[PDB]
């Protein structure tokens, strides 16, 4: 611990989300990274789908600073050349060693499993199947794809990730089959989760009559889930971005998902009708528009806002945690609570403090008076021991506590009507009445 | 109700010691002892037109101590003494004390402000002598269960 | 349902039977001081 | 309120008198047990929507 | 010694760094100067156009300033308590093992070393986040509590004290950045940090 | 023990939330959990960074603090 100088000089020039890659680079259910570099040092190849992930989602505005990465053992990955490319390059890495290759799709697939056996690596129709001697591969250049198996399904492996670990709230999932994306849906749903997708399927922009397409299985069975159509969807799996530009976020202040820019993907090019289905879908887009880009309206599968999801998630947590710290507080000096008359309404003063009083400070919970003819303030109510059944006296248990808010609302459309005279204007009315 | 008595030992005014330069005071008046009082509140509220609300901490804690003595007492001469001995010599202050049998107790310096009317008629009069406390913090240290 | 129990009193019998209790606490021997105040660490 | 009841001597047996034991002292309490468990039906709404008037 | 002999300990300054005239800087390279350290014998290092002591620390390992702190309280409050007895036993009514005079043994201790210490800075005082108070603390026992044995002796025992100090800085450290090129926006995500 | 030997009952105070320094958090799953429940064996689970005992039930269904 010694220190031989006094004064030494270096002179060098939040939510988290959860990521359910496929891999082997380490035996943990789930690991925390604060950047890309903690990912390489573990042997991640550079592009592969959680590398692309966790430098999406950090460049956000709103970006967090803990990535969470799942792991559903990889089987196999493949590399498929159906797009035509003239240059290509390809980033692979054996254990503790990172390289690269280079090179009509088959002869191209050909050459670049030649050039791997130059691991295992045999060519097939327009794709490479790699696997690993007792590896993981990531983008170079080129328009071919990554396309990793696995032997578990993730609708049991995510029990045993949330077993091992349950501080984090986003959940994304690199198998793109339907059925993972639903059962992942489903789970979410169940855990009180926030499901993230996105999708680079075509069926999206279909008329609005054909219902063959994930949007639509997703909306019947009316869950909750961020769904977007993208292009880069699954080549460097945008969820990233849209995370990192809303993990910060504070949901008291009642922002609004809708008109935001996200870097990492790249404008939709589809036309006005497409758009008009797209939405009919609820799959939200990334327009581009004055030189810029933009997220619409953040609608989930079920229609409902995002906003008003996250907001009712964050207070339905701020109020449990508010009154579970207290009782415990309180029943750690003696003096444990007690189902009375004398001892209830304190609860009002717990509640009012910690969510209520922040969400009006920040602005998201509103206040004031209506025309309805009725105050917009919030309300709480809690019951007399009088009208406690005796089961519920037995259980020791309080049922029945009422709370009612109000919510604000953001700004999403504006109409403007001008007009325009070229002439002399005529004299107005000259009726210098008060206005009955 | 028995279930409410707030005090388990009869309150003896006797109890409450009162120590000036070290020497234990005596020679009380009839109704009460000492009070104590502070000059400036706690903290300062500056609202704005629109409802904006800022406070401020204060800085001045002194308070004043009044000790109600028999004009017969002993312990009158020796704050007359103290009185000129520091109006010459300049060394006004001195320490206090304050011993709450059951309730805030005290301990700070303090000197003499002002001295007392002094009357005589066909009873044994009294003296309300002022002495003005640095810091006028109550300590709840005599009370037990503080947590 | 209410708990029943029964309480008992016996002539000779001692709540505690006749346990020492908790150990008291010592009186220091006597012995010579230089001090007449002394603080220690 | 907690209630004490005792005998008297004219109900006391006389074999408990020649045994000097008494018996039936009775007490009787009630327990003012403790909270663990509550509830809550939150809702949250974009707005809010019979005028009797009359005491019941 | 000359360059500590007129230090008041109620300061709790350091020995650290200062200079003292005679000696010259230590010779020994890095590996020399960490052995020495290692064995907690102080040398007199030359810097920047001078030379100056380093740390100070004693043959146990604890700070010199501490061990003169504590000296330094240790003898004055015997002295206080010593002179006020005294003085109090000089015109008769001696003091006396009662609950209605031992208090005042409050005031005496609070007087003459506590005071000053607080007030050159030696002591410290405030509150901490541990969500307890720095305040110095005086216990006295009460008479219910005093053994026959040392009723018989006449003397009283278990008045306990306890204070907190403060901290000379020794060492401190740096991390500067240097950016060549235009550096990029910063987030602008104008929120109230939760 | 170290959390209830001292209390005394005339407070009617239960042992449903007690922190109890020693014990390690339980482990298993909600539906372990409910399982434990039925069967009066309580557990010390974890909740917001700190251990909390469970409600603390005999044998026989009965609380401990009415015995």
């Amino acid at each position: 611990e010694y220190q031989d100088k006094v004064v030494d000089v270096e002179v060098s020039l939040f939510e988290t989300p959860m990521f359910l890659a496929m891999h082997g680079n380490f035996p943990e259910r789930i690991r925390f990274y604060v950047s890309t570099a903690g990912m390489v040092a573990d042997g991640f190849a550079v592009g592969s789908p959680a590398y692309q992930f966790a430098t999406n989602a950090f460049a956000g505005n709103f970006a967090p600073q803990r990535v969470a990465i799942g792991r559903m053992s990889i089987d196999s990955s493949k590399v498929d050349f159906t797009g035509t490319t003239e240059q290509v390059v390809v980033n692979i890495t054996l254990n503790k060693v990172v390289k690269a290759v280079k090179i009509t799709p088959a002869q191209i697939a050909t050459a670049l499993a030649d050039a791997v056996t130059a691991a295992t690596a045999v060519a097939t129709g327009t794709y490479v199947t790699v696997t690993a001697v007792s590896v993981s591969v990531g983008k170079g250049a080129g328009v071919y794809k990554i396309v990793n198996e696995s032997s578990e399904t993730v609708a049991t492996v995510l029990p045993s990730v949330i077993a091992e670990n349950h501080n984090w709230y986003f959940l994304a999932t690199e198998a793109r089959s339907d059925a993972d994306i639903v059962a992942a849906a489903e789970f979410a749903k169940a855990n009180y989760k926030l499901h993230i997708y996105n999708s680079t399927d075509v069926d999206a922009y279909a008329p609005e009559n054909s219902a063959a397409s994930v949007f639509d299985t997703l909306k019947s069975l009316s869950y909750d889930s961020l769904g977007t159509s993208d292009a880069g969807a699954d080549v460097d799996f945008t969820e990233g971005s849209v995370i990192g530009a809303m993990a910060a976020n504070d949901p008291s202040y009642g922002d609004s998902l809708h008109l935001k820019t996200m870097p990492g993907m790249v404008p939709f090019a589809g036309s006005d009708t497409q758009r008009s289905n797209a939405w009919s879908r609820n799959a939200n887009i990334y327009r581009g528009l004055y030189g810029g880009g933009s997220y619409i309206e953040g609608k989930t599968s079920s229609g409902q806002y995002v906003d008003v999801i996250r907001f009712s998630h964050w207070v339905k947590f701020r109020m449990e945690e508010s009154v579970f710290a207290y009782m415990k507080r309180r029943s750690d000096m003696g003096l444990s609570m007690k189902m009375s008359d004398e001892d209830l309404p304190v609860l009002k003063s717990v509640l009012m403090n910690n969510p209520i009083n922040i969400g009006i400070r920040n602005g998201g919970i509103l206040t004031g008076y209506d025309t309805n003819k009725v105050s917009y303030d919030p309300t709480i109510i809690i019951p007399k021991r009088a009208n406690i059944p005796t089961n519920d006296l037995a259980a020791r248990i309080l049922r029945d506590v009422k709370v009612e808010l109000v919510y604000n609302n953001s700004l999403h459309y504006v109409k403007i009507r001008a007009s325009v005279v070229l002439d002399r204007p005529a004299g107005q009315s000259t009726n210098a009445q008060t206005p009955m | 109700n028995q279930s409410k008595i707030l005090t388990l030992q009869a309150y003896d005014p006797a109890k409450v010691l009162v120590f000036i330069g070290g020497q234990r005071v005596s020679g009380f008046a009839a109704d009460t002892k000492i009070v104590i009082t502070r000059n400036n509140d706690n903290i300062s509220v500056h609202a704005g037109v629109d409802g904006e609300i800022s406070n401020a901490l204060s800085r001045d804690n002194t308070g004043v101590m009044t000790l109600s003595l028999q004009n017969t007492a002993k312990w009158n001469g020796y704050l007359a003494q103290w009185q000129r001995q520091a109006n010459v010599t300049g060394l006004i202050y001195l320490p206090v004390q304050v011993e709450g049998s059951q309730g805030l107790s005290l301990n700070t310096i303090g000197w003499i402000q002002k001295q007392p009317d002094l009357s005589y008629g066909t009873e044994v009069g009294q003296m309300d002598w002022e002495i003005g406390v640095l810091d006028a913090w109550l300590s709840p240290d005599q009370i037990q269960g503080i947590a | 349902p209410p708990i029943g129990i029964g309480a008992d009193y016996d002539k000779g019998v001692k709540p505690g039977g006749d346990d020492p209790g908790l150990p008291p606490k010592p009186n220091p021997p006597i012995v010579y001081h230089d001090a007449i105040a002394q603080v220690c660490m």
